[PDB]
């Protein structure tokens, strides 16, 4: 039908989004398509006669092309276009608002899931986008040529505040650059937040100085309210000390975005957890895939982001990293890479990969996300024979091991198990970690 | 090519990048005080630098004033007045840092500043 | 007709303008003095009644002398007086839009250049001026008996924060008491300015460590709002630096205004940097000379002000650096002095000279300005072949080195190649610099 | 050399800039142009180390069209491409600190002219622009189907706030939408602001309650600081007038700017007057263009701008231009009407244009044939001037208007049929009929 | 017990010139006179903010110098400085900087500035831990002659 405009010319000003769109049988692509443009912009039921005070084509949303999904009978890609006056400037929650408010519940649709968005530089220009981003991050920190270590404080709920800045102490001094707060862990009865900020800033000094680099451990912000998110980086910022932490997805845009802005204000980076994205992005046929929720994350603003653990799909991955971390990607269907999308010179996020990792994973991580990433633990430090310290110091030798032999110009992917057998000789820390892990 | 030096040069403000003024050299500073009709007066320090101790908001620093040698010399016609008197410092105070400045009673202010005598082993 | 009264007596509360009329062909001076004056002042195209409740003689400017100018058969200098009561207190402002407002469209002229303006002791002391002002920033900065010395960082785009603080350190550590951020850089996509104060703050302390001189870099406050340019001047007063700099003509005299005032309030330092102001003040017939920016500066308030090369005409020049350095300045036609102008203690403007000058150009320099005056490299200190603390060093021992000779009663105007070669013998880094710029 | 690129295929993201380059005598058109883009972006007088820790070919102004002038000999128009990395977002400041801050004192250069800045959209969506613009404001003062109609209250200084504030009333009452403090008219030892803004805010409800028409009265907050501005904002704002005033020139961008997002917060028109406009954009061969001060103040935030007299000033086709770069969402690049790039707003609002300086009854036909209705005709004598005083010379004002847009409604031709209009006007009212025997056409 | 001074009177000296100095200069003659053993020295009582010494710059370089002097002598020191102003406003400004630079004592023109101004600045030093040294500037407009005004006794009370 009239939503449906195949010879449509995308403006450069358009906001792009395709659909994997899977129709109720007896719908032809072509009205499901059209369904999704118009659901999705200004299609109703019956006419109204307030139309015609306006141009309701200026504000139609079009399905300008359809493309059948390989290995399936019933499911295609359906790209729809947005005007730019749709969206409020600077507002990723108006922007999911206007494309995914309303369309996943229609009935013509079995499912339907969002897997991509361009969004247009003239859009982009008007979000501050992250805190600091890569390059600052790297200079503030004064880190380079390796990707940054971190590890995720456990128990996440167990401790008192004190014990829990001993276990910082411990895993900072041994050679990691971060410690974190479990995305559970906010203001609880055994620990309260400021108790634990106090704790974990006596920890960080107490490692910096011991050690010589810089430290710092994510301290979450995540709150009930905007009130209570910002009491705490604002004790955060009295401290002094280097990064917070938000989970973006259950907090939300709104609140993710008034934080950004305080820690541009102030000085603090800006870690993002992403937990509930599996709720929205695991299954194939429904939802969003997490690329779209990145580039809304890097919008909205942060300074590292959860990327996954690489240990899904290795194309797709490298494919939504390559949209967080550079500034211009060209359209590349086999990473998952729907648009040519250019952030015309917004900094770029850096990605975290968590979840299971040991020793014998870093030649792997190292040559999947390259320097530009953090690799985060949560078991493989804390679960080292020797303790957190000789933990810490056994993966830190461990990517160092992995940098020296790659700038070498050895290949990771053939030789990682001999590099790592290598460092062993020299660093008992390593061999330790070495046998309790197996592969 | 030379690397600028990182120790050992730390400076005293105006002519202090200038090789030490001999005596001759200091003389004709002090004479060109006197030909503007500008008070010489010495000042004198165990501490040569400025620094940031009990203040640092913008514009304090601590050790801009050092401690006035007797009293500025009004009327002098002689240079040579003014060099003895450097080395009755260096006598009372070997290690400590002299410098010769300069009072306008015109402009009102302390308008000269250089440094006469730098303790060797410093 | 009424608007020429060429025996008028000016008061001593006037405000006098000098202005360079060229008439249309047909135009006598006369009238068009005349109608500079009306134009500038009550002068309307048809009669009202409302002029019946007030005098409007007390509110006419007049024209009350008229010259020729030497070598133009169709050119006059038109003097018109002001009375005091047009004009809001402490306000640059509205001086200008009541005198330069509306009579430069007039179409019985050809053209016309505001050349001075006598200020009134009785409307100058309604201003604050400087925030500290020349002796002030002396004995702040504990620095005597010499020019002051800058570096413009380079290039003005291009650089990581980081980076540009690295240039910042070298430069200051090598003997220059200042470095400035280009007029350009303000806040701009790869270096924020935050991120830009944090490092600069960085290298300033770090540079005034090593040296044991105060030193201090123009942090740019130039901004899109009032609200962003004061949050930048709040982060460099808590970093606690001594020096923040404006572009006062592209962000305005309001905003200017302002940021003098904070600048007092808090014991910072402001350079001016005069950026567009030859869109209006190189031509001879038409605009304004920048005599009259300058001295419409001081008023408004800054610490130093750029105010040429001069490597334009030297008598020029030295007449409006003593309009902004002294107290008094007498009537001086040969000087561009067409008022005496009394300053009633009004501190005075430190004069910077910056643009393509080397180590060659210190004698001529140091002898036009004297002491009282900021030479600003930028090109003759980054290209230095031996980099840029050597680069600073050469012309801080140049500087120094013809400081001392000129005391000694040398003539520098005569003896500088001689001063200078003199030093190039104990002085290696100078050797250098004057091997790469010649003469 | 390495800045003229003529075979350069601009950005959609670029700021061009377009020259009048008068060059020194032996100084070729190419050699001026390359310097005028590198003497406004990266051009340094020796080379510097640090180049080489970054990419400059990013950040270069690039010189990629010359043309010869008609009707001159040695000035050529040379067209600049700036990256829009070198901007600043939402900073008209920036803007011009960054293209007009240096090159206009270049030694090779006998004189510079910016004509026109094509404003790409990506970074005029970081600006706010008009509190409220062209619709918006006709839609609060419901206003529709005419140009609206001022007048500045003169003499601007001599009156005390109430003899000020009586003739406001007497003009509103008479029919006009507005009055307004002169430019110069900010806080004055016999006309303190506070005073001004109570007694105008008296006569602006005492007029409006006895028309049944919304009123206003240009309030100038035009100050010495941006404290001093905001707090006369604020006091009109606790009256609940609908309108107050800036020179933004004068006061500046950084302030205007300011209080451009302030009226937006308010609910505030903001009325902006161009004093000092003359002082760089009346020379053929230096300064900067009105257009170019025009879209800056469209990007930086106005309701109203003064654009000019255009009746006996300037050329037509030049004022036609820079009014549509004012008011349309979309203006095709047309040399005729000094339009030197296509212009695309993204929806920005327009601005509305004042036409002032010297205009009476007979100057009607012409106003509205010219600026057609989304245009402010602002008088002074023309008001102050008629023979009965303020309330029938705002009569013959708004009946010579009426008249003008009921013709042209009706398909007559106002440039050929102006006075015949206007005459059989002056047969139903006495008002207009006194007004024309003083004026002249 | 807070200067920790007992069982001798204080002393203190009063900057002169009064009117002449740079700021720079005036704080070079308080560190020379707290030296040498004075527990203060005192801003004249025309010292307030003036064209060639405003009062900002007075009170950074009076700063430094009693933290020169007292780091030399070790002993407490201090400095008078004259919060004295046209305005409330301006009065409340210039303690409120003194208690930045931590400063131990101010001063105040009690009748000149008058009563309901004195009340509000000994208000503000009770509140922030500042000594406030009274000058009576006009008292002998009002005290001198025996058959008319007030004795300095009232406004001494009243003090
Ligand atoms: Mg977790
Ligand atoms: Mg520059
Ligand atoms: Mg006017
Ligand atoms: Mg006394």
């Amino acid at each position: 039908l009239t939503y449906y405009t195949p010879e449509y010319e995308t403006k450069d000003t358009d906001i792009l989004a395709a659909f994997r769109v899977s129709p109720q049988p007896g719908v032809p692509p072509e009205e499901a398509g059209a369904a999704v443009a118009a659901e999705s912009s200004t299609g109703t039921w019956t006419t109204v006669w307030t139309d015609g005070l306006t141009s309701l084509d200026r504000y139609k949303g079009r399905c300008y092309h359809i493309e059948p999904v390989a290995g399936e009978d019933s499911q295609w890609i359906c790209y729809v276009a947005y005007p730019l006056d749709l969206f409020e400037e600077g507002s990723v929650t108006n922007m999911f608002t206007s494309i995914v408010g309303n369309v996943f519940g229609f009935k013509a649709l079995r499912a339907l899931r969002l897997e991509d968005l361009r969004i247009p530089p003239t859009y982009s220009k008007t979000f501050q986008g992250p805190p600091h981003g890569i390059q600052v991050e790297r200079d503030k920190l004064n880190k380079y040529g390796r990707p940054l270590l971190g590890c995720t404080i456990k128990p996440k709920l167990g401790l008192s505040a004190k014990n829990y800045g001993r276990a910082c102490y411990e895993c900072l001094r041994g050679g990691l650059d971060f410690t974190k707060d479990d995305e559970n862990v906010n203001s609880q009865p055994f620990m309260r937040w400021r108790d634990r900020f106090v704790f974990c800033a006596e920890a960080i000094y107490k490692s910096q100085a011991e050690t010589g680099e810089i430290k710092g451990h994510y301290l979450n912000a995540t709150a009930g309210t905007c009130e209570e998110m910002i009491k705490r980086a604002v004790f955060a910022r009295e401290l002094g000390v280097p990064i917070v932490m938000h989970d973006y997805l259950t907090g939300g845009f709104t609140a993710n975005t008034t934080l950004a802005h305080y820690c541009r204000d102030n000085g603090l980076l800006l870690h993002i957890h992403r937990a509930m994205h599996a709720v929205i992005d695991r299954q194939k046929n429904h939802g969003m895939h997490f690329r779209v929720l990145a580039k809304a994350l890097r919008m909205s603003g942060g300074d590292h982001i959860h990327s996954g653990t690489v240990v899904g799909e290795r194309e797709m991955t490298l494919g939504f990293v390559d949209l967080l971390r550079d500034d211009f990607i060209e359209k590349d269907r086999a990473r998952g890479i729907f648009f040519t999308q250019d952030w015309v010179s917004m900094p770029g996020v850096i990605p975290v990969a968590s979840g299971g990792i040991h020793v014998w994973h870093m030649p792997a991580l190292t040559e999947i996300f390259g320097d530009d990433s953090v690799l985060q633990f949560g078991g493989g430090t804390l679960g080292h024979p020797w303790g957190n310290a000789p933990g810490a110091a056994a993966n830190r030798v461990a990517l160092e091991a992995c940098v020296q032999a790659r700038n070498e110009g050895r290949d990771l992917a053939r030789e990682g198990n001999e590099i790592i057998r290598a460092a062993c000789k020299w660093s008992p820390e390593l061999a330790a970690a070495c046998e309790v892990w197996k592969a | 090519m030379q690397v600028w030096p990182i120790e050992g040069i730390k400076k005293f403000e105006t002519l202090s990048y200038l090789p030490p003024l001999s005596t001759e050299a200091l003389l004709k500073q002090v004479d060109y005080l006197i030909r503007s009709k500008w008070v010489p007066c010495l000042e004198f320090s165990k501490v040569g630098f400025i620094f940031r101790e009990h203040n640092a908001s913008p514009g304090y620093y601590d050790g801009r004033y050092w401690t006035m040698w007797k009293l500025p010399m009004f009327g002098c016609t002689d240079a040579t007045q003014v060099i003895n008197e450097v080395e009755e410092v260096k006598k009372e105070y070997p290690d400590a840092y002299v410098r010769i400045i300069g009072f306008d009673n015109m402009r009102q202010v302390q308008c000269v500043s250089f440094i006469a005598f730098k303790p060797p082993g410093c």
